[PDB]
């Protein structure tokens, strides 16, 4: 499966860009987030929409909705993407590294992600879990056009990937490919084509 | 309908009042005009209703804190003001403008504003200041001021990009609301 | 820019914005209608390329609705509500200031440079309209004088301190804390004189040499703040009327202060007063 395994992954980019803006999709479609320290009558669920135009962000202290996303102008319906520095992901959140009354617990390790904006501005947000998480973190690194950080997305690659080269393979059955290409018969240099074109 | 009572000190070598006038006129960045008086005023919406307000410019000669604290009483909330680049208004806050403020009216939610947000990163600004042995200080320790009053919120803005200042002005207004 | 539609390429338009909505409020939320969202700095004048380069370019900036003309209204006291609604409303004339240097950038003083482009847009159908945005019609620029510049300040001066007065004088249950404001910013230009700044710019003989034949100006802001002053009268007694104990150290400095610039403007500036 070596010229198997070159051909399948040397056409790489298709499944990429598709996984991409599905990404982008589910930014879009995005859901109600998660705030920090919601506790004191605090709404932990706000959502967090992307724009068709995925230019803006359509975010904010919005309302405990469990339908998810209202389409509307929320509280701040801009996130500059144009100037989004990263986002810290783990301990590199200033958040986790809190020692009072924001003290995030262990158990949100991998649930703090802080938009780097401003450069003083960061959006300390709370996935419900780390699918999701992931997710939106291979939202962002798509808006930031870089490589994608969700075991799922792996996941999806390699899947997808396999069952496209698989379905390839149909006419190649009964056959072998020599992994030495075959070699190229002398092409005469005269194109005086005998018989007309097309 | 309401109006709100909100007063802004400081040395006159960072011209606050430019920055007070540039608001209020919605005007575009560096385009504001000089007036002649002080005291200026507007109605803003912030959440639910608009609501009225004036900024009293307040001078801040070291002779007027005769007549600056008469101005005091009564006001809703005060805005402490600086210059982000220059360490002596540092040392005027710090030393004369926190302290007797802090003394004159001790119950009322305060921000602390920075200012020249732009020339604090200034590349030039900033070799002059250590060319002049001057520090070209950043938010931590203003970071650390506020904490040290404990003020309401401390904020960074600009007259020449006006960043933040909506922000400034909201979070002003918020402080009552 | 180019990227626009034909109807929107190189084309000006003045939108009807909301009750209180902030220039960068209203542009903000035009970007959400535009991809390429970027604004030039030159936010006078065009952008020559740009008027034919690519990459929409966009400008915000709120405009001065040109007070309309309430017809056969012209003199009658008519109390201010009708005013006001036609003060907004039933509009198509938009003028824009224009701040500029022109003369010696002198310390202490930014009057002896401060000269105004104020630019006047007529659209072509008045606000409001079945849009809540039309393109500009004609588009005219000003020019302004530190005369001028002196004048209509003072002016707007004087009709704000009216407005107030009248106000106040007609409801009772009424914030005195604008009195304060008023009163305050008038009485002491203390960031900077606004009053010496007359003197030492227009008042000096060397104004009558820059200017001799321009000197039915001066006469002109001689004029205005005598018809100031008595304003001032009512306002000083005004705030008698809505005086509090917190007001008296305030009050009674405004009044020393008020026949100070009283004399002040009868004798030491030698205007005749009414």
């Amino acid at each position: 499966s070596r010229p198997i395994l070159e051909l399948k992954e040397k056409i790489q980019p298709e499944i990429l860009e598709l996984i991409k803006q599905q990404r982008l999709n589910r930014l879009v479609e995005g859901t109600c987030f998660r705030k920090l320290n919601a506790r004191r009558r605090q709404d932990k669920f706000w959502y967090c929409r992307l724009s068709p135009n995925h230019k803006v962000l359509h975010y904010g202290d919005l309302e405990e909705s469990p339908q998810g996303e209202v389409p509307h102008d929320s509280l701040q319906d801009k996130l500059p993407v144009a100037d989004i520095k990263a986002v810290v992901t783990g301990k590199d959140c200033p958040h986790m590294k809190e020692k009072g009354a924001l003290k995030q617990n262990k158990e949100v390790l991998e649930l703090a992600f802080s938009i780097l904006y401003d450069s003083n501005c960061q959006l300390n947000f709370i996935a419900p879990d780390k699918h999701e998480y992931c997710i939106w973190t291979d939202g962002l690194n798509a808006l930031l056009g870089k490589d994608m950080m969700s075991d799922l997305t792996r996941n999806d690659l390699d899947t997808l990937l396999s069952m496209e080269i698989k379905l390839r393979l149909l006419d190649l059955e009964n056959i072998q490919i020599p992994d030495a290409p075959p070699p190229i018969p002398k092409e005469p240099s005269n194109y005086d084509f005998v018989y007309d074109c097309n | 309908m309401q109006a709100i009572k909100c007063v802004v000190v400081g040395d006159g070598a960072v011209a606050k009042t430019c920055l007070l006038i540039s608001y209020t006129t919605n005007a575009f960045p560096g385009e504001y005009i000089p007036t002649v008086f002080d005291n200026y005023s507007a109605n803003v919406m912030v959440d639910g209703k608009p609501v009225n307000l004036g900024l009293w410019d307040t001078a801040g000669q070291e002779d007027y804190d005769r007549l600056r604290p008469l101005s005091y009483p009564q006001t809703d909330v005060f805005l402490i003001c600086f210059s982000l680049v220059s360490p002596a208004s540092f040392e005027n806050v710090r030393a004369k403008w926190y302290p007797e403020v802090r003394h004159h009216c001790p119950n009322t939610p305060i921000i602390l504003v920075g200012t020249k947000l732009d020339l604090r990163d200034d590349k030039d600004t900033i070799e002059k200041l250590k060319e002049k042995k001057l520090t070209p200080i950043t938010y931590p320790q203003g970071l650390a001021m506020a904490k040290e009053i404990g003020a309401v919120k401390y904020l960074e803005c600009s007259a020449l990009t006006q960043r933040g200042l909506k922000t400034v002005f909201d979070e002003a207004i918020r402080a009552v609301l | 820019g180019q990227g626009f539609p034909s109807f929107l390429r190189n084309k000006i338009f003045i939108y009807r914005g909301k009750e209180y909505e902030r220039r960068e409020d209203f542009s903000l939320r035009l970007l959400t209608q535009f991809p390429n969202a970027e604004k030039m700095t030159s936010t006078t004048p065009p952008g020559e390329d740009i008027k034919s380069s690519p990459k929409q370019y966009m400008q915000c900036f709120t405009v001065k609705p040109v007070m309309s003309l309430p017809p056969s209204y012209k003199d009658k006291p008519v109390p201010e509500q009708i005013l006001n609604y036609y003060r907004a409303n039933e509009v198509q004339q938009f003028r824009y200031s224009r701040p500029f240097r022109k003369g010696e950038k002198d310390p202490d003083n930014e009057f002896a440079t401060m000269w105004i482009e104020r630019t006047t847009y007529t659209t072509a159908y008045t606000f409001p309209g079945i849009l809540k945005w039309f393109e500009v019609k004609q588009i005219s620029t000003e020019e302004i004088s530190p005369l001028e510049n002196a004048i209509e300040t003072m002016e707007l001066t004087n009709e704000r301190i009216s407005n107030c007065v009248q106000q106040h004088a007609w409801d009772r249950s009424l914030s005195v804390h604008p009195l304060s404001m008023l009163l305050s910013g008038i009485v002491d230009p203390a960031v900077m004189g606004g009053f010496s700044n007359y003197e030492k710019a227009f008042f000096t003989e060397k104004y009558l040499q820059e200017h001799p034949e321009d000197q039915e100006k001066v006469e002109l802001l001689k004029r205005l703040i005598a018809l100031q002053m008595p304003l001032l009268t009512e306002g000083i007694r005004i705030h008698g009327e809505k005086l509090t104990e917190q007001l008296k150290p305030l009050h009674e400095r405004l009044s020393s202060c008020f026949r100070e610039l009283k004399e002040k403007v009868e004798k030491h500036y030698g205007v005749i007063t009414l």
